[PDB]
């Protein structure tokens, strides 16, 4: 006979993310095989792990992806930027674009550099990473105390700087609004330790290219909605 | 009833003692490095493995029931309140971003058998009494004129803690309650000891590390607050003795540090 | 009997002095007590794309849409934002705008600890007869998407679609679902004493102590706006709750 | 455990029903010990 | 084919305390571990078993939590109060606050005292507990016959008095309205057996502190709604 | 560290320079991410037999029923037909017929 | 696999639930090899 | 027992379906015995 039942309070509801299937309408259909197509993707982290280029405002569009070393300097890093993924410099990189669609991230960012200039030149650079503080460090003396390393021009013109992950919480927010300790994580800067020696007959002013990507232990947790602004 | 605890190059003696209260868990000393960071941390060493000492205001008959004083930790080190000077510990604190440590304190008084009264000391966690209602920490000069904080309905209701002004767009509500009230009748819930004038002179507590994250910012954390309150007002025969004094000692345990940088500065 | 309560740790029935050891007969368990629904807040229902309130302080003459949206947290809130001092407008008619406020009376009547954690189970109940509506929610630290698009000369607000859950209920229906603990902080601080920013912060104001945000809207185009307002009710439940350290209880007046 | 009555059948998987913490790889104790 | 069914009379109902789960909407989310936090709570009886302080009206706010011994007395206990948990004296104690949110209780209440005064003083006190009667006992002669004990000032200044649980029903109501035999359970009183000898140069008038808590066999059964009066 | 990114294939945490190997804790999977509903288009409702739109270009004075029907594809579409350039009518009132997109 | 919670019972047959291709009879590989 | 017909499946647990007393640890008898 009939089986007694009791419908719950949430009957006839429609959920846009309910983990369940639906009844088929036109089933029993075969499809051609696709074993001939190589390069199948499984996780977007595979694409996130690929280096890309950054942007910079340039002197007064002007968003060249490289920074040019001046001749005379004044006690100040050549270029510095925060470590907030919502910053403009991260807009077009794959890591920034992908992360913008998720709430929480976790892991180590990766930065890579490369030199472009005359072969027979020489110089030395210093890279720094300063955790959050009351004021952004400026002088080389301040910079030296924090974590840093020294880059020397030689046979190999590329160098990778790994930004350690330190925070009071296991995860961190991806976009910053109040600049709380949960989103901002300090600054990065580049300082010219020595003066670059341009060999004779090589005109002047070499250039540096910035390469950014995700570390080997990156991760994202919560999906969110997108911004359709690109259509306008 | 006679014991001494030795640490680093300093020691403390107790002519009278009931023991040490171990708080929530046995052996609070045990701990492990945090998990919200990768850079190698800095651990304990002899320079900081030692005690520190400070002073409090005096106790006078004029004080009434339930008045109290508070000493935030580790903010006391930074503020140099009561003459406490952390030295090496303060120097290391100012040069780091993340910290995690326990605490272990003791309070002593010089009451004699010819006095009557009682004192209560407890480690209230996650409280804000140092800040003025305006939203600014109480300065050392301001802390002198008023020796003891006067209990009042405002503090009892938690109606005067720091807040954010809404602005001209809205209308000003009537504030009546907040989640940081103070309930004098229930302070004994936290670990405590009664400093009676006829039973003992020194009390001591041992507490572990707590917090809503595996590690907390080293420039703003206020997890533990030391609170001293008066239950029975002091009274004695005239001409015998006047206004005893108070002191306390602190010592961190199994700390960790992360995020090296230059000296902290504001602006 | 002999004892020393000044030491704090006192010993521990009638068998000790005169006994009676009445046999047991677990209704106070933390996991069991906190599993039951309770009202949280009452909110309006949208009929078009809205402008989220600006952060405090809000100057005079600022255009926005207030009264909608609502946080998911027991701690006091004001204008759909975290707050510390709870307040209410007991005074008669005044001026300006009145700020919606909320609080969990039942939760705070027994909130005798500091740290808490549990899963949240939300449901929604209508008030006006034969009303059709829907709900939308997004995690903590996210933002509400504004603006609208045109379909056959009808302005459809963007919030119709998104990667976050949506719920459509039949005419005169009800909604319900369970969300996961998603805030970055490991546990929820019932009472806090830290600061969230290095400078210009407010002591004792937590940053991301909540479960998310909720709003209600009608499945109609913006070209069919009406006049009469509508209201909606909200309830919450706790699953597998846990507490982590003792605390005090609210004070009762002796009047 | 908890105010749950059903004890015969759980439809959805545990991972999709409740959150789970990721690995990092009567008798009531008293909240105060006095050495 | 379709399975026959018959919905019951209570379909589409919403219950605020139904013991059942709900469908998930955003499942498959991980959370950081919390094994680092010590002092987890399991049952509120753990907090109920902790001593706290009482209140008293004091002579004509005035609600000091202690009672002061006078000099001359008149055939009357120093302080007495009922054993109804709704009484004002139990308002702010943890046991009273917790019990006020439940209907039925069961077990033995516990009372603890402590002396505060000059060391070299002496005296003797008598504690009494009188089950329900037509009139509250007043005189020491009456008090002596009922259950009682004698407290002597000495090296230890604290004493615990356990109130036995006797009633015609297994459980008892927590709040009293009609003062029926099911709620009220008699009175408690304190009598000065001797005269306190204040040593010379110790001024006068010692004080006594009252400590109350729950016994080892306490219990509560039925939850109820709360009173939001504390918000006003 | 030493590397040569001009070659393209670069090598691969803090254990390499200074480490930290934070344990895992798969929300980005292709199969999982794309399983959730999203609005596609809004269409009218028929009340009689209709005449399907003619293929482009459609000359002036052609009788048909437009605004109904809708393809099932993420790629841009116009007038219920496949298209390449996405467009919209942000301009005020004009003339002719407006093409659904 | 996928955002599917049910793990107890599938009513309709697999062929009628999902398409099937007809026969013609953590660890993540890198998308670039450099000999 | 009682006016209950179902004899195949009880969904909710017995403790949540009926009250239970806590432990303190045809043929019809006549209501009157005459010694």
């Amino acid at each position: 006979g009939p089986i007694p039942t009791a419908p719950r309070e949430n009957s006839l509801m429609f959920l846009s993310t309910l983990p369940d299937d639906t009844v088929p309408a036109y089933g029993n259909v075969r499809t051609p095989p696709v074993n001939y197509l190589p390069g199948e993707i499984t996780d977007l982290l595979q694409l996130a792990r690929i280096p890309t280029l950054m942007a910079f405002e340039r002197v007064p569009d002007t968003y060249v992806p490289y920074v040019a070393v001046p001749t005379q300097f004044d006690d100040r890093p050549l270029i510095s930027f925060p470590i907030t993924l919502s910053d403009p410099v991260y807009q077009n990189t794959l890591v920034g674009a992908i992360s913008s669609n998720f709430a929480n991230y976790r892991g180590c960012i990766q930065i890579t550099l490369t030199f472009c200039g005359p072969m027979m030149a020489r110089g030395k650079f210093l890279l720094s990473y300063s955790p959050p503080n009351g004021t952004q460090p400026q002088t080389l003396s301040e910079a030296m105390q924090c974590t840093y390393s020294i880059w020397d021009i030689g046979l190999n013109s590329s160098w990778t700087f790994v930004v350690p992950y330190i925070s009071p919480s296991d995860y961190r927010e991806t976009r910053a609004i109040t600049n709380s300790v949960y989103s901002a994580d300090g600054w990065f800067s580049l300082h010219k330790l020595t003066k670059i020696t341009l060999p004779p007959d090589c005109p002047q002013s070499p250039c540096i290219l910035f390469f950014a990507s995700a570390g080997e232990d990156y991760t994202l947790r919560l999906p969110v909605d997108c911004n359709p602004s690109y259509v306008f | 009833r006679v014991t001494t605890q030795t640490a680093g190059n300093t020691a403390i003696n107790t002519q009278s003692s009931l023991g040490v209260l171990c708080a929530y868990v046995e052996d609070p000393t045990k701990s492990d490095p945090p998990s919200s960071s990768t850079d190698q941390p800095t651990t304990t060493f002899t320079a900081i493995d030692r005690w520190y000492t400070g002073r409090l205001n005096s106790w006078t008959k004029a004080v009434k029931t339930f008045s109290f004083q508070a000493v935030p930790l580790p903010g006391a080190f930074l503020s140099r309140q009561g003459g406490l000077n952390g030295g090496a510990f303060t120097a290391t604190l100012h040069r780091h971003f993340l910290m995690k440590c326990g605490w272990q304190v003791q309070v002593q008084c010089n009451l004699t058998q010819f006095h009557q009264g009682a004192l209560l000391v407890a480690m209230v966690p996650e409280t804000t009494l140092d800040v003025k209602p305006d939203g600014k920490a109480k300065s050392l000069q301001e802390l002198n004129e008023e020796q003891w904080v006067e209990m009042s309905d405002d503090y009892r209701t938690g109606k005067n803690m720091p807040f954010q002004s809404l602005g001209t767009y809205y209308r000003p509500p009537n504030w009546t309650w907040g989640p940081n009230f103070i309930n004098p009748y229930q302070v004994t819930v936290f670990p405590h000891q009664i400093l009676n004038a006829r039973t003992s002179t020194s009390v001591d507590i041992n507490v572990p590390y707590i917090g809503e994250t595996p590690t907390q910012s080293s420039e703003t954390q206020n997890s533990w607050t030391l609170l001293v309150m008066v239950l029975v007002p002091l009274d004695y025969k005239e001409g015998a003795t006047t206004d005893p004094e108070i002191t306390f000692s602190v010592r961190p345990t199994s700390p960790y540090f992360n995020g090296l940088r230059n000296r902290y500065t504001a602006g | 009997s002999t004892d020393n309560a000044e030491t704090g740790v006192i010993e521990a029935n009638t068998d000790t002095d005169f006994g009676e050891l009445a046999a047991p007969g677990n209704h106070t368990n933390v996991k069991f007590l906190f599993d039951r629904s309770r009202l949280l807040n009452v909110i309006k229902v949208l009929e078009k794309d809205a402008v989220f309130p600006r952060p405090f302080p809000t100057q005079e003459g600022a255009q926005q849409d207030d009264g909608y949206f609502c946080l998911l947290t027991p701690r006091p809130t004001v204008a759909s934002r975290p707050a510390t001092r709870f307040g209410l407008y007991a005074n008669p008619s005044g001026s300006g705008v009145l700020a919606n406020t909320s609080l969990d009376f039942n939760f705070y009547s027994l909130a005798c600890f500091t740290y808490f954690r549990s899963d949240l189970e939300v449901t929604v109940v209508s008030l006006e007869p034969d009303l059709e509506f829907a709900v939308g929610w997004f995690p903590s630290g996210s933002e509400y998407q504004a603006s609208s698009f045109v379909y056959d000369q009808l302005h459809v607000p963007f919030h119709f679609t998104g990667r976050t859950p949506r719920a459509f209920a039949s005419k005169g229906g009800k909604v319900s679902f369970v969300l996961p603990w998603n805030s970055v902080s490991s546990v929820l601080p019932v009472r806090w004493g830290g600061a969230s920013k290095l400078s210009s912060a407010t002591r004792g104001l937590p940053a991301h102590a909540d479960w998310g945000t909720i709003y209600a809207f009608v499945p109609r185009p913006n070209e069919k706006k009406s006049t009469a307002v509508k209201h909606v009710a909200v309830y919450i439940r706790y699953k597998n709750a846990r507490a982590w350290c003792p605390s005090m209880l609210p004070f009762r007046s002796y009047k | 455990r908890g105010n749950n009555g059903n004890m015969t059948f759980n439809y959805y998987a545990n991972t999709y029903q409740n959150s789970v913490d990721f690995s990092t790889s009567g008798i009531l104790n008293p909240l105060g010990y006095l050495k």
